[PDB]
RNA sequence: CGAUGUCGGCUCGUCGCAUCCUGGGGCUGAAGAAGGUCCCAAGGGUUGGGCUGUUCGCCCAUUAAAGCGGCACGCGAGCUG
RNA sequence: CGCUGAAAGCAUCUAAGCGGGAAGCCCGCCCCAAGAUGAGGCCUCCCGGCAGCCGGUAAGGACCCGGGAAGACCA
């Protein structure tokens, strides 16, 4: 229950605050988000908060997302975060070539996806794949693009897959 | 991606939204999927 | 953007690969450019080249300067071939190779006050069942009371050619360094020795 | 006793700041000072409001959603040729074209209104060329 | 009503979108293909012929399709009659 | 169609934000175009007497003439 809710800061993350934007360094990078004016953030050691001005509609909606969406940026310099993707579809599957990221799950061709800044392609099976970095909007992002390159199929488990998402096909023939 | 005037809730799973100034009635069935329109 | 003076000697096919590829010969070189267009003298990129030769004695003071300040020859027509920065002094031929694909500006043959059918490919109208005086005449050229005018562009007779034209894509069948001359594919606007521009086709 | 007629007198420069202002209120005091209905001289058949100079026209501002919904709209005579243009890429494009529109839109028509149009000046960005004029800054 | 020439065809088009095809998409009683429907979409195209004054329509053969309409049921100081 | 995401513990493509996404729009291709009176820019050439005024002038141009896939004339 969100805004209300404190922030932990556990080091080594350098929670910045600037006007209308935070700068955190963690141990796992670096970053920063913009942030409302309108927001105040409690920036005390270990836990960071912040402080809706008024009760507003506009300022427990920017109160929450402003207190969760720091947290998961600090949580990103500090930990950074992963998206996994279970390939199926039969002889479909990838493979990490430097940076860019191999995939053919059947088309007249492969096809290669390049990681933006940061941005890894874990390929622990051609057949699962993570895609990990400090962002948390970012990992969801790119494999956002990835699981939409083979969508999954209605009639059958052959598609780009999240990691728990639930595989509901309907029957066919 | 039904669209119509009177948008509504089928079943209890359809949740609605007013998504950029238009009213959805998302849900899981894609039947129940409508547009306001 | 590499590109050369030239003017179109003629037409011709000639055979290549057991095909009688149609060309258009066209003496381009040699071309010396004259002044560079520089951004920070004229805000982009380009070069003026002279061709062909003119009689010192039938020009201006004021060209004969514009060659003084340059370093040519007094040289009839003068051209910008845009966003061109020759190294060299004066482009030829070889900065092209047969096989290389370009576009050629030039002036249509003018044809005068062009009727509307020889100009717009109208129908015109039959040549009996009562045709009355209307045989190659636009019909109607507009509408009634709503809106009541003529709406600008509306195809009419007028002047078709006489006009700087630019067919593209067009092919380098062959170069020719000793003559200065070059061998294109298809067919090039403008007559036999009307100046055209020898351009690299911006296709890809 | 007529009413009193000034003489010619020299027009004053001004400077104005496009940046941080609103668009519409901005052009409406550019047009207030561009008529010279700022001067207890003033006279409606001529032209004796003051020279205008503006910089960082890209720096203006407009409410709402208008950075999209408003359509600068051209007509070139031809059919179809209704030009639609929205606020940004006017913006990317023109901004000074698009003060130049809102003042328009502001001036009284007529001769005298073009002229005075002439007599206004934008420069998107900070700069201008009128230091010899003697741009005097005023605040609005 | 001291005249606003009336159907049809021809020429020339311009425009709307309530889109026929082409572009994109949603759902499907969508296995694939072909579909149905709906949404966004007006850039371009939207055939030749037989019958009939005809528009319209039927038919022939095709097409990706063979759109519906507005423009004085567009267009005679442009034609025909 | 999305990712992140509060309001609204959840979730939410949206509210902040960001992405993709069409023969569609803009540009990009071609042509006209500084009467763009906002008349643009670059290069080169020319240099007296009664804001002016006169003078022949310089550059230059025009008329004229031989023409021309330029053309009704003009251009
Ligand atoms: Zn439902």
């Amino acid at each position: 229950r969100i805004g209300r809710l404190p922030i932990p800061v556990p080091k080594g993350v350098s929670v910045e605050v600037a006007p209308g934007r935070v700068k955190v360094k963690g141990p796992k990078g670096e970053l920063e988000v913009p942030v409302s004016p309108e927001m105040r953030v409690v920036v005390e050691e270990g836990v960071v908060r912040v402080e809706r001005p008024s009760d507003e509609r506009r300022h427990k909606s920017l109160h929450g997302l402003t207190r969760t969406l720091i947290a998961n940026a600090v949580k990103g310099v500090s930990e950074g975060y992963s998206k996994e993707l279970l390939i199926k579809g039969i002889g479909y599957r990838a493979r990490l070539v430097g940076r860019a990221l191999e995939l053919t799950v059947g088309f007249s061709h492969p096809v290669v996806v390049e990681p933006p800044e940061g941005i890894t392609f874990e390929v622990p099976e051609p057949t699962r794949v993570r895609v990990s970095g400090i962002d948390k909007q970012k990992v969801g992002q790119v494999a956002a693009n990835i699981r939409a390159i083979r969508k999954p199929s209605a009639y059958h488990e052959k598609g780009i897959y999240y990691a728990g998402e639930p595989v509901r096909l309907k029957p066919g023939k | 991606m039904k669209v119509r005037a009177s948008v509504k809730r089928i079943c209890d799973k359809c949740k609605v939204i007013r998504r950029h100034g238009r009213v959805y009635v998302i849900c899981e069935n894609p039947k129940h999927k409508q547009r306001q329109g | 953007m590499k590109g050369i003076l030239g003017v179109k000697v003629g037409m011709t096919r000639i055979f290549r690969d057991d095909r009688a590829v149609p060309v258009t010969v066209i003496l381009a070189g040699p071309c010396p450019v004259v002044q560079r267009r520089t951004p920070e003298k004229d805000g982009y990129t380009a070069v003026q080249l002279g061709f062909l030769p003119q009689n010192p004695k039938r020009v201006n003071r004021p060209l004969k300067g514009h060659f003084a300040k340059a370093g040519v020859e007094p040289v009839r027509i003068l051209r910008e071939i845009r966003d061109f920065n020759p190294e060299g002094d004066t482009v030829t031929v070889e900065i092209f190779k047969p096989g290389e694909r370009v576009d050629v500006t030039g002036t249509s043959k003018g044809r005068g006050f062009a009727g509307v059918m020889k100009r717009w490919n109208f129908a015109g109208g039959p040549d009996s069942h009562g045709a009355h005086k209307i045989h190659r005449h636009p019909g109607s050229i507009g509408n009634r009371k709503t809106p009541g005018r003529v709406y600008k562009g509306k195809k009419m007779a007028g002047h078709y050619g006489a006009e700087r034209v630019t067919v593209m894509n067009l092919e380098v069948v062959d170069v020719i360094p000793e003559e200065n001359l070059l061998l294109v594919k298809g067919a090039v606007p403008g007559p036999n020795g009307g100046l055209v521009i020898v351009r690299e086709t911006k296709k890809a | 006793m007529k009413t009193y007629v000034p003489k010619q007198v020299e027009p004053r420069w001004v400077l104005i700041d496009a940046e941080g202002k609103t668009l519409g209120r901005l052009a409406t005091k550019i047009a207030t000072l561009l008529r010279g209905k700022h001067r207890p001289d003033w006279t409606p058949n001529v032209a004796m409001g003051d020279f205008v100079v503006v910089v960082n026209a890209d720096k203006i501002r407009v409410t709402g959603k208008k950075l999209e919904q408003k359509i600068y709209t051209r007509y070139s005579g031809y059919p179809g040729g209704l030009k639609k243009i929205p606020l940004e890429k006017m913006l990317a494009t023109h901004p000074e074209r698009v003060l130049e529109h809102a003042v328009k839109g502001m001036l009284p028509k007529g001769p005298l209104g073009r002229r005075l149009f002439k007599r206004l000046k934008v420069y998107a960005g900070p700069d201008h060329p009128h230091q010899a004029q003697r741009p005097e800054k005023l605040e609005v």
